[PDB]
């Protein structure tokens, strides 16, 4: 099943070939060439119809191997219609080479479908969120005016930031010019600074309203919630808006500059200083805020628990019941879902700073759809309430 | 979770009454247990509460009569109500807000225990 190629049957075999063709550039006195011979050979006969796999000598065969650029062997070129559509240059297991060839084969489908469903959920459940809470009076309390601030952001993400954000996956290229890419990037820095801020102002509210409900009462008003409401989208729009538009953002690197000038390049490139202060207060800040809050909640609990054990004379010694271990989930699933969506993407950005090589574009990219992705759980994690659920039934017919 | 209410009944204008409820069920180690009533013509209004934290916060018109306290172990909860006036004569229910969901509050309620001061 594998062709074996020389310099001669080169254009027939591989560049006139029928369909996709997988070319290993191999030698005999190379120890990583002889590794991967016996996976090629499976690959052969599990890959009938979907590729061809040819081998070339580069012993017998140096004229082709020049014409490619090829640094180190072995190194597998897959070819689609005259042209190299992905490259390698590694020895692989059969397992790992497996996952490269379907990711190849199939023409970045599942990847184009998987942002249709992240916009579906978005505006699905954030539209529900706003909704249920506007049409119902009994959800219209002080913790639901933060949750209708993040189903705002978060709406506003799924509707303008995620569309846009993509179709420069897609296309590969800004289509919208220069000005749509700065209010796009702003649009972008807003509704995330806004919705984590957010979450970090829920969790205060609860922690006040479930340690100190009386003082909670007094303390946090209709006027005060819109105040904090009001400065989270103010600090968000003066770290989105008047830094980017105003090119405080702007790098003086030429590369950089190259990606300002073009109207086609809409590259996230920023200074030492915005990719600092924006990961701080967008990101940092808000989640050591939400630990040190959330923590003082499990605290609190786990001491009244003592407070119990001592009261009983040593009669009995409490045990976690049901309560306690969906208490200890629910904080598990704020805490988890928040970081498992966001901290890679922050975490990255800030290592960038440091080193800019370091991490690639698509990790980067990915571990930023993983960050909007959050805005499609968060209807899922804040809305649970009896309430909310009764609320949400009512809606659908 | 049930909330079993003793402790009410008639009693002469001057007088004391002391209600109990004792909390069978789960409930979080956070919590609020209340003491609301409802007057014949009027709505249900919050006499009494104590936090499992200790903070406490009584309506105007108790104040100075009426001390809610917990019991030290168990979820029990006591109004002890002095100077009982026929003003006070209403249906007392017992309320428990759990914050197990973090998120909200889950409310639970008593079938609620007649209290009838006569002058
Ligand atoms: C691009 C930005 C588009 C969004 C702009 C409005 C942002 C926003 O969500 N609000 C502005 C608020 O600064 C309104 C809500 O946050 C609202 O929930 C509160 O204003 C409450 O007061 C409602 O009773
Ligand atoms: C970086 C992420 C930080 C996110 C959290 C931002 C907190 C902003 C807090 C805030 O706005 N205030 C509350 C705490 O100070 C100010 C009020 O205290 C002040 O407006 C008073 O005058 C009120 O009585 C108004 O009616
Ligand atoms: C609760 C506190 C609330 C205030 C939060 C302030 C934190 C951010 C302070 C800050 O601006 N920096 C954090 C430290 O970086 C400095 C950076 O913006 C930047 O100036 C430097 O990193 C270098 O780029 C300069 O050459
Ligand atoms: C209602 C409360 C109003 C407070 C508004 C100030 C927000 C905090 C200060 C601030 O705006 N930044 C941090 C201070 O640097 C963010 C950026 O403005 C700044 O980091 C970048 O423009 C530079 O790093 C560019 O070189
Ligand atoms: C019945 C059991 C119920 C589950 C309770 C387990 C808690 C799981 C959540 C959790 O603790 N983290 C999620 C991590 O994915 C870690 C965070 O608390 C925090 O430590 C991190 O956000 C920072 O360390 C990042 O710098
Ligand atoms: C290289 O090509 C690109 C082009 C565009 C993006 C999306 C970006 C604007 N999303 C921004 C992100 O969602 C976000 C939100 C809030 C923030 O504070 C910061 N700050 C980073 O400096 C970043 C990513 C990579
Ligand atoms: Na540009």
């Amino acid at each position: 099943k594998i062709i074996h190629l020389t310099d001669d049957s080169f254009d027939t075999d591989v560049l006139k070939a029928d369909g996709a063709i997988l070319v290993d550039f191999w030698a005999e006195w190379s120890g990583p060439s002889k590794m991967i011979a016996p996976i090629l050979d499976e690959i052969a006969d599990e890959y009938q119809g979907k590729l061809t796999v040819a081998k070339l000598n580069i012993d017998q065969n140096p004229g082709t191997a020049p014409k490619y650029g090829i640094r180190g062997i072995p190194t597998l070129l897959l070819f689609k219609n005259g042209e190299v559509a992905a490259t390698k240059v590694g020895a692989l297991s059969k397992g790992q080479l497996k996952e490269f060839l379907d990711a190849n084969l199939a023409e970045a489908k599942v990847m184009s479908l998987l942002m249709a469903l992240v916009v579906l959920l978005i505006v699905a459940g954030n539209v529900l969120v706003i909704a249920a809470i506007g049409s119902t009076q009994r959800l219209q309390t002080l913790t639901n005016l933060f949750i209708t601030s993040l189903a705002c952001a978060d709406l506003v993400v799924g509707l303008l930031v995620v569309p846009f954000g993509a179709t420069l996956v897609v296309r590969g290229t800004w289509l919208w010019g220069s000005f749509l890419c700065e209010l796009w990037t702003s649009l972008d820095v807003l509704c995330v600074t806004a919705s984590i801020e957010t979450l970090c102002v829920i969790a205060i509210d609860r922690y006040l309203a479930i340690t100190s409900p009386f003082r909670y009462q007094s303390l946090m008003t209709r006027a005060r919630a819109k105040v904090i409401i009001c400065t989270v989208w103010a600090i968000s729009a003066l770290v989105s808006f008047l830094p980017i538009m105003m090119h405080w953002w702007r790098d003086e690197d030429p590369q950089a500059l190259k990606c300002y000038q073009d109207p086609g390049c809409c590259d996230f490139v920023t200074n030492r200083a915005y990719a600092i202060a924006s990961s701080i207060i967008s990101f940092y800040i808000p989640l050591l805020i939400m630990i040190f809050v959330y923590l003082r909640v499990y605290r609190e609990a786990k001491e009244q628990i003592r407070k119990i054990d001592r009261a009983s004379k040593r009669k009995t010694s409490r045990v976690m019941a049901m309560k306690e271990h969906k208490a200890l989930k629910t904080l598990g699933i704020i805490m988890g879902v928040f970081t498992l969506c966001w901290l890679p993407f922050f975490l990255v950005n800030i290592v960038n700073v440091f080193n800019r090589d370091l991490v690639p574009d698509w990790l980067f990219v990915a571990f930023n759809w993983l960050g909007y992705a959050n805005s499609a759980m968060n209807p899922i994690i804040y809305c649970r309430s009896p309430d909310f659920r009764k609320a949400f039934k009512r809606l659908l017919a | 979770v049930q909330l079993q209410e003793s402790g009410g009944g008639l009693v002469q204008a001057g007088g004391s009454l002391r209600l109990s409820c004792a909390a069978s069920g789960s409930i979080f180690s956070i919590n609020t247990m209340g003491w609301y009533r409802q007057a014949p013509g009027k709505q249900r209004e919050l006499v009494a509460a104590i936090h499992s934290g200790g903070s406490t916060n009584y309506a105007n018109s108790v104040k100075g009569r009426f001390t809610i306290s917990r019991d030290n172990a168990a979820n029990t909860v006591y109004l002890q109500m002095n100077s009982l006036k026929p003003e006070d004569t209403a249906v007392y229910y017992c309320n428990v807000k759990d914050y197990g969901a973090v998120l909200y509050e889950y409310d639970y309620w008593g079938q609620g225990t007649q209290v009838t001061v006569s002058s």
